[PDB]
Formats: C-alpha cells, structure tokens, sequence
C-alpha cells in the first residue's frame, strides 16, 4: 500500500505542485490553486483502493462550471449565448486532470464572485441581480444575463460578442489580481465609489453606453441628412501585448472629435465628446464654445443653427 | 511617520532560498536600487545635536535610470530624510524611529545642502527586494560601494566577500499620538513576523 | 531561532528512533532469558508464556512505530518550497492582431469612422 | 541527492523492515526446529545488521533532513495573483475564443 | 446508503417500544420523520449562510447555529442591530380538529412548522415559506420588505413639491426621474440618474454614505440642484449668469446678457419678472 | 457512528479549503428526534 502512494505523490511534485499536511486525517494534500485567482484551495488526495488509482476530494460545489453569459429579448427569449472554456490537457494520469478540473472550478467560482460582488456597488448604473441572475438593462429592451453554470450572420456576429463578453471579463479579472497587488491607487479613489471594486465589468457597460449613444447620434444626424466626420481614438488602438491592452481599459477619457459638416461656406461647427468613466458632448462652433450632457440638447443646439442661421441667410 | 522597523541576518549561503520561499508567501518581489547620499552638518560650538544620525540622508531611485548617463546626479529624482532615533529600553516589540520623506523638484539639487553650509559625507548603493503587505512593506538590503564616488557603473564594491543580506520589515504609522492605529500597526506586524519566522530570525535591534 | 527549531526536532526524531530499536532489541533479548524451561516451577512457567507474547507484540509494535517515523520524514520531505512554479500548456501563444481587429470593429460597429487626423 | 530523490532513497529502506520480523523468527526457528545452536549464531549474526542499517540509515537521513534547512513549519501560501503561465493561458483561451 | 442502515434500526427499536408500553401506534413515527427533515432543513439552510460569510457577501452576515433545539441568529449591516430567527413550531387547531377526522384525516399530527421571525420592527412577521428556498431568498425578501419600508418613511419625509410613485420612491423631475431603489445587503440607495449617472453620485451615494444629515435633506439638496443642472444646460442661449449678487432665496435670480439690471427669473414654475436693487417693478405671466 | 501523536500542522487560514467532516450532525439529527420524542413527556 505504501509504495503505491508516496511515488504517486512524487509524480505531482515532479510536475511542481504545493503540498501540505492535513488535520488528524494525516493524508498529504494538494494547493491546486498553484496558478491562483482569489481564494485558497486544497484538497487531499484521497486513497481508493476501489480503484486503486487516486483521487482528490474536495468541497467544491458542482462538479463542472463555467461563466455563462446570454442575451434576453423583448419577450427574453434567448438569442445569443456563451459558456466559458478552458484549453485541454496532456496528464500522464488521470489525477492531474481532475487536479486542472479542480483548480478551474475554483477559478470559476472566484470571477463569480468577483461579477457577483461588483454587482452591489455597479447597480447605479442600472445593472440588478435577483442573486440567482444578474439583469443587465440595456437598449432595445435586452438583458446580458450571467450565470454560473450548475453541476443568419447576426448569430455569428452576436456569438463574437458573447467571445467578447465572455473573454475579457476574464482578462480584466486577471487585471484585478494585478491590482491585487496592493499599490494603493490613490487618486482615482474619489472617482471610485466604495470602494476597491473590481472594476471588472463597468468600462464593459461603459463602451456599449459609448457605442449606442454615438450610434444614436449618427442616426439622429441622417434622419435629416447632414454631413460629419467622426474621429475616434481608442486606447486599444495601440498596443504591443496583451499587458498594454490590459492597461487599454482604465478611467481615462476619451475625446471622440466630431467634425460635423453643415454649412457649405460656414465653419464646421467643432464637437469633442469626452465621456469620462466615472468620477461629455463640449460644443463648439463660429459664436462659442458650450458644455452640455443630454444628447438632446446637442440636438437643438444645432437647431439653434440650423434655425438663426438660415435667418442670417435671410437677413440679405 | 514614525516607522516600525525589523532587522534579519541573511548569509549569502542561503539566501536564494530565502527568496524562493518570499516570492511564493508575499507581495511582489519589486526591485530595488537606490543611491543614498550623506551631507554633513559642520558646525560649532554645541549645543549642535551632531548625532549620527542628525547626519541629513538624501535618497534617490536610480534603477530605471540608465547606467551610462554621468548627469543623473541631479536630473534624477530625490528625497531627503532623517530618521531619528528608536525609543529606550525597546524589545521584544519591534523598535520604534521617527522618519520624514522628503521630497523636491528642480534643477538645483545637491546644490541646496551646500546652502545650508552642509557638505558631501558618507555615501552607499543599496539593492535588494520589497514585498509588499497591504500597509506593511519588508525590503532586502545589499549595501555596495560605488565603482567611484556618485558613478553608476557596475561591479559596484561589496564590503566584503560574503555581504549577509540585510533583511528588513517596516511599517509607517501616519502619527504616534494614534494607539489605535498604533495596535493596527503591531498587529500587522506581528502577523508578519509570525510568517517568515518559519525560515528566518528576526529581532528587534536598538538604534 | 530557526536552527535549534530543526535541532530539537532532530533530537526527537533521533529519540524515537534509538527507543524504537531499542524496544525491539530488548524485547527479543529478554525472551532468551525466558526461553529457560527445566527446573521450573509449574506455575511458573505460566506467567512467561504471556510475557513471551507480549514481548512480540511490543517487538511488532515498535516496528511500527519506525514506519510512523518514516512517515514523518517523507511528509518533511515534501512541505519544502517547490524551486520554480509548474509549466503548463504555453502552446499556440495568442495573437493581439484578431483581438484589436475585432474590438475596433465592434466598438465601430454600424459607425461611420472618417480617419484620424491631428 | 535533491527534493525527492531522498524520498526515494527512503524507498529503498522501505523493503527492508517488515523481514526483520520472520528473520527474528527464523532465528528462533533455528533452536526451534532447526534445534541448531550453530544455525542460529548464524541468523542471528546476520539479523542485527537489519537493525542496525536501518537505524543508522534514518539517522542518516534525518541529518540530511537538517543540511537542507527545510523549515520545520509549512509556510502559509500567498493568495498567489498571477504567475505568468496562468497569464499567458488564459490569454491562449482568449485567442482560442477569438 | 448509511442513511439507509442508520435509521431503520432506531425506528425499528421505537416500534417495539410501543408495544413495551401504551398502544399509540403508527403516528409516533410520522412525527419523528418530520422534525428530522425539519431540522436538516435547518441545516441546509445554516451551512449556506456560512457560504455566504465566507465568501460573497463576506460581511454583514454571521447567523450562529445552536446545539439547543436549533436556533438560527442571522445578521445584517451596522446601523447605530438587526436579526432574524427561525424555528420549528406547534400550533394545532380545532377548526380541523372536529371538521376532519372520521376519515382518512389524522387528529394529532402533532406538530411541526417553521418560524420565521423579522424582529426590529416590531413585526415579528410570519412569512410564508414554499421550497425551493434558499438562505439567500429570505434575506432578499427581508431586505425588500425592510429597506422598502426606508423607502416610504423618507418619502414622508420627502416635501410635498416632488411626487413620488410607489414603485420604489422614483421621484419626478420634469420630466426626468431618478430612482432610489435601496442596495441589497449595505444600504446607501442605489439611485439611478437617468443612463450613467454624472457626478451626483458622489454629491449622493457617497455622500449618504457619510452618514450625516437625514437621507431627505441631502435629497432636497438633489432636487434643488438639478433643476439648476437643466437650467444652465438652458442658460446657453441668453446668458443668465444667474448672479447672485441678489438673493439665494428659492425664487432664484437669474441676470441677463450682454448687457440697475433687468433680472428675469424662474420659480413657479411660471414666467416671471423682478428688476431690482432695492426691489423695483414686477410683473408675471403664463405662457406653455 | 454510533458516537459522533503530533501532527497538528496545518495551513493557517485553510479557507476556502476542504477537510473532512467526514462525517457530522447526522447523529443529532435522529437523537435531537429522540431527545424531542420524550419532550411532550416532560
């Protein structure tokens, strides 16, 4: 009995694993959180002479896991879907793999909740949860419910979205065991709310906000048909790794120029747009410059223009 | 500030250990490399203090700087210190120093010690680690002496041929009037010492 | 301190090992003493039988006791710190250029970008 | 010699102990059924070696346990955050996605 | 399968049992089999409450079990506390009592419940229990009920000028509303400028998080100000400085550009005109 | 159940972790029973 153990035990520190002892239980156990992510993990490697190979207990819940994440529709039938994945394995033993299995749950069971704790402070920006969902409202009556899992070119299009959703959630997660690190970040705290939130998923509202008022704005200009050229800048737009494209998504402004074109003669009136994360539509034209917030009242400024220029046109 | 600080003998034979061990239970590793600089007081009769430790310590972070500059001596960064003396009769717990960071920007730098009469006195490199505890902070010292006075160009000159590393947990309470922070801090402390006691002997030391 | 930490473990280690052999030695060597049958009492030679088996007993028990030691060391052996972390599946390393492009796209998504310019 | 190669060697020492009791037993068994004083001086010639290699075999290699400095207390892991295998991997998982 | 070993044997015993004395006879099991469901229904409703002190929601939540007949002590967030209790009970009544039996209905059961107790209220409300049911569910019921009490007390004391509907007290600003739905858990109302909020949300939730002054005055503050925050969007056209080189009182003074000085304001709401310096002519009128 | 050397090493904090608890309560589940079955008695 005794050979059989501690050599398979040689084969998991051959392949460089924490190991600790237990209680009173005596048997010998593994950190199977090696890589990490939030919380502590272990789990003793059981004997089964049933079996005669081992196995590893654990207190984890379901057996299997993964970040659900799927769109509702007006009448929340569901439309687009995604389920997190992992890239497989090459053990020499079957034990290792239900270490990887393991250490993935756990994984899984953190970044939920990681999502499930932003979900208390985010909610002023209208995102709910029941605690079993977590409701996203969002345009054209939609809801980006996430869930963890238990125990024609439009579907495409909405399946790389889900890619998205799904991938860079876990990205920034990662951002936020960088930010685990404990540097103390100082000025962006009274931007922050309360208040070391993951900030894991908020910039993610936070261009769709972005996209869906800029592509309101767009169509607001062709229902009459005028001229522009927006100008945008991402921070994405430059990147050499994955760790700059990490740091990609942060608090920073971003300026989206709008050089709408009105007057054939007349200056083009100038529009920087620059919604801040947190903590936004600056008109300027030929008279002068203005700060407004509501899209609609960018709207009718135009219209200020449209209107008393017109009547300058009449003044001759 | 007053700083909290712990001091621990590491011998060269065995220090990479130390430093398997550290990055697997802590923060970091940071790296660390910096160029402290001593500019003495020169005055008479007493009552100067002229203690040691009244000696002014100018410090600047030259790691990220380049090697090869030779004008880093004033277009690098810096701050200035004091550290006072730790309280009498302190063991057990760990001592306890006032410490103030200073810090300035212009083009007249070193300059400035001059304007106060003060001039150059005892310098050294030091490198090593930090790894950070939330609030808390433990650094690794090597203290090497310079290829040629304020020059950046390695070897840099060990004391000896089996420099120990100069372990050294600290702490920095906002203001010693708050016992409350005060026991906050000893706490933190305490569960720092109780970590790395496992593979390691530290004490507290007067100073 | 940290060495007389591992010291004195090794003196208990070391104790438990000398005790055990020790036992075994012992209760074998005495059994010689008991082995002795004529010019005994009848009665007499009933208790030694009993200390005969309970000499064995003992002997297996200590003989188990080194295995307990055994156990120890090898559970030593492994709480040490591993040298470096694990290699795992570093293959196929992601490209950035599909990732920016798909962004990009998204985030323009039914937009009508107009170029840059300072 | 290193990490679990002693372990190793400690398997080697493993086969060792449980003979040493039908050995005892042999010894016995030579005034026993054997009835032979000489048998005997013989077995019980050859069974304290498995004794005493054995012990100084642990004493041995608990002094080993100690040239190592292995702490005598298992070190309380880190919330480790982010070893770069796990980076890169879920940055395959996101390429994979992608 | 233990289950199936362990239990049987005991049960058998009492089986007996009712023979070694009085004749009850089968009913003294059926009791037995209820508070055993029962009290693992405590259990599996305690162990998840650890889940969720351990992990999410880490705080505000530490119900100790009891080694007494079972007696939870659920917990929430500081506040100058607050606590629920459960257990099983026995209220037997005769409106079955005589109306039944004589049939296929028992007399005694007898008995079994399962209380649900909502203390700092005054309530000690029973509400109803339905499987399948959490730890969560019932927290999320309870701070519903609670918080949503909050809800109305501020809305009296809330002034009369800004209307609020039931709905979670989302008050009105023409035409814009902003809601103030509580935040599960830690209080401090999730309200909802509307869709991303601007920086009220520190001139508010951050702010009712400094816990002084009433959650009213504050909001007063709130509806005063984003009248201002509307008006000055509008104050483009016609710079209406709104000087204040005359009075703060809530009339408000708006000025006028580019040029004693004329001082058109808004406060009604209705078109209004007060020159003054002193307090010159005035006049009003309702136009839209 | 029926009732319900050296080796206290362990992990400090442990959470989240696992360790049996091989086995707990079940016994007060049936004796809490029994205990409760001779309460209208008393």
């Amino acid at each position: 009995t005794e050979h059989e153990y501690y050599t398979e035990l040689v084969k998991v520190k051959e392949a460089s694993w924490p190991l600790f002892n237990s209680q009173g239980s005596n048997h010998l156990s593994v950190q199977y959180s090696c890589l990490g992510g939030i919380s502590l993990g272990l789990g003793l490697i059981r004997m089964k002479p049933e079996s005669k190979s081992f196995e590893v207990q654990s207190s984890l819940l379901y057996s299997q896991a993964a970040l659900k994440i799927s769109i509702l529709n007006k009448d929340r039938d569901e439309i687009g879907s995604s389920t997190w994945s992992w890239p497989s394995q090459n053990c020499n033993s079957v034990l290792l793999k239900d270490i990887y299995k393991l250490q993935e749950i756990l994984f899984e069971m953190d970044i939920w909740n990681s999502l499930l704790q932003e979900a208390q402070s985010c909610g002023n920006q209208g995102v709910n949860f029941t605690g079993d969902e977590i409701l996203v409202p969002i345009s054209d009556d939609h809801v980006v419910r996430i869930t963890l899992e238990t125990s024609k070119q439009e579907k495409e299009l909405l399946k790389c979205l889900c890619d998205t959703l799904n991938a860079i959630a876990h990205i920034l997660f990662l951002k936020h065991c960088r930010k685990s690190d404990r540097r103390s970040q100082q000025p962006e705290l009274y931007m922050a709310i309360d208040a070391n939130a993951p900030l894991i998923l908020r910039p993610l509202i936070f261009y769709y906000n972005l996209n869906q008022e800029s592509l309101e704005f767009q169509r607001w200009l062709k229902q009459r048909d005028i001229s522009f050229k927006f100008m945008p800048n991402y921070p994405w737009e430059k990147a050499k790794d994955f760790l700059e494209l990490e740091n990609s998504l942060s608090i920073n402004r971003l300026s989206i120029s709008w050089r709408i074109m009105v007057s054939n003669f007349e200056p083009a009136i100038f529009i920087q747009h620059t919604p801040t994360l947190h903590g936004v539509w600056r008109c300027k034209d030929q008279y002068s410059s203005n700060q407004f917030s509501s899209l609609k009242n960018v709207c009718q400024y135009i219209e200020h223009h449209i209107n008393s220029l017109s009547r300058r046109s009449k003044k001759t | 500030m007053q700083e909290l600080y712990l001091l621990g003998v590491v011998p060269s034979r065995r220090f990479e250990a130390v430093v398997n061990s550290l990055s697997k239970t802590l923060d970091g590793p940071k790296t660390i490399l910096e160029f402290w600089v001593v500019y003495r007081p020169k005055d008479v009769p007493p009552n100067l203090p002229r203690q040691p430790d009244s000696w002014l310590r100018l410090c600047s972070n030259i790691e990220s700087h380049d090697e090869t500059d030779t004008e880093w001596s004033k277009n690098t960064q810096w701050s200035m210190y004091l550290e006072g003396n730790s309280e009498p009769k302190r063991e057990d717990k760990c001592g306890i120093r006032p410490v103030n960071r200073a810090k300035l920007t212009n083009g007249s730098v070193t300059e400035f010690v001059e304007k106060m009469g003060y001039e150059f006195s005892h310098e050294y490199i030091i490198q090593g680690l930090e790894y950070f505890f939330f609030d808390t902070t433990v650094r690794i010292y090597q203290t090497l002496i310079p290829s040629q006075q304020r020059s950046i160009k390695p070897p840099f000159h060990p004391m000896n041929e089996e420099q120990p590393w100069i372990l050294h947990v600290y702490t920095h309470v906002a203001d010693a009037s708050n016992q409350v922070a005060m026991a906050k801090a000893e706490a933190n402390l305490t569960k720092v010492k109780t970590l790395l006691s496992a593979f390691c002997d530290l004490k507290n030391v007067r100073l | 301190s940290f060495q007389r930490q591992l010291v004195q473990r090794t003196n208990t280690l070391n104790s438990s090992i000398d005790n055990a052999t020790l036992t075994i030695l012992s209760r074998f060597q005495d059994i010689l003493d008991i082995a002795i049958n004529e010019g005994k009492d009848k009665y007499t030679v009933a208790p030694e039988v009993y200390q005969i088996e309970c000499h064995t007993v003992s002997m297996v028990r200590a003989v188990e006791q080194l295995l307990d030691v055994s156990r120890q060391i090898k559970s030593y052996w492994l709480t040490n710190s591993l040298s470096t972390s694990f290699p795992t599946v570093d293959y196929s390393e992601p490209d950035l250029e599909k990732v920016k492009r798909t962004l990009t796209k998204l985030q323009n998504h039914l937009l009508e970008v107009s170029l840059i310019e300072p | 010699s290193s990490d679990t190669q002693q372990v190793q060697n400690i398997l080697e020492l493993e086969a060792k102990i449980p003979d040493i009791l039908s050995s005892a037993g042999k010894c016995i068994e030579a005034i026993q059924l054997n009835n032979s004083l000489e048998d005997f001086r013989k077995y019980s010639k050859e069974f304290l070696e498995t004794v005493e290699f054995i012990s100084t075999g642990l004493r041995r290699q608990a002094l080993e346990l100690e040239k190592a400095e292995v702490p005598v207390v298992s070190l309380q892991p880190k919330k480790r955050y982010a070893s770069t295998p796990l980076s890169n991997l879920i940055f395959d998982q996101s390429s994979k996605l992608i | 399968a233990k289950y199936r070993v362990f239990i049987e044997l005991h049960l058998n015993e009492e089986i007996a049992a009712a023979f070694v004395l009085q004749k009850p006879i089968l009913p003294l099991i059926y009791n037995i089999l209820h508070k055993f469901c029962l009290y693992q229904r405590l259990n599996l409703l305690s162990q998840q409450t650890f889940q969720l002190s351990r992990e999410s929601w880490l705080g505000h939540l530490r119900g100790v079990y009891d080694e007494k007949p079972p007696r939870l002590r659920l917990y929430y967030w500081p506040q100058l506390g607050h606590y629920i209790h459960i257990f099983v009970n026995t209220q037997p009544i005769s409106a079955f009592e005589r109306t039944l039996s004589s049939k296929r209905s028992s007399c005694e059961y007898d008995h079994f419940l399962l209380l649900v107790e909502w203390h700092h209220d005054g309530i000690v409300e029973h509400v109803p229990l339905d499987d399948h049911m959490d730890a969560q569910h019932l927290l999320l019921l309870i701070t519903q009920k609670h918080a949503q009490l909050i809800l109305e007390q501020i809305r009296k004391e809330l002034h009369p000028n800004i209307f609020s509907e039931h709905v979670g007290g989302g008050l009105k600003i023409h035409v814009f509303d902003n809601e103030i739905i509580v935040k599960v858990n830690s209080v401090t109302g999730r309200l909802v400028l509307s869709l991303s909020p601007p920086r009220h949300l520190r001139a508010a939730e951050k702010n009712i998080a400094l816990n002084t002054q009433p959650p009213a005055q504050i909001l007063n503050r709130l509806y005063f100000f984003c009248i201002q925050t509307q008006l000055l969007e509008v104050a483009q056209c016609a710079e209406l400085h709104a000087v204040q080189g005359y009075y703060s009182f809530p009339y408000l003074t708006f000025s006028k550009g580019k040029w004693w000085v004329l001082a058109y304001n808004v406060e009604s709401n209705s078109w209004s005109v007060r020159l003054l310096n002193a307090a010159g002519q005035t006049l009003y009128t309702q136009d839209v | 159940d029926n009732l319900e050397e050296n080796k206290n090493q362990s992990i400090e904090n442990a959470d989240y972790s696992f360790s049996p608890e091989d086995f707990s309560v079940v016994r007060a589940f049936m004796q809490s029973l029994h205990s409760s079955k001779e309460a209208p008695d008393v």
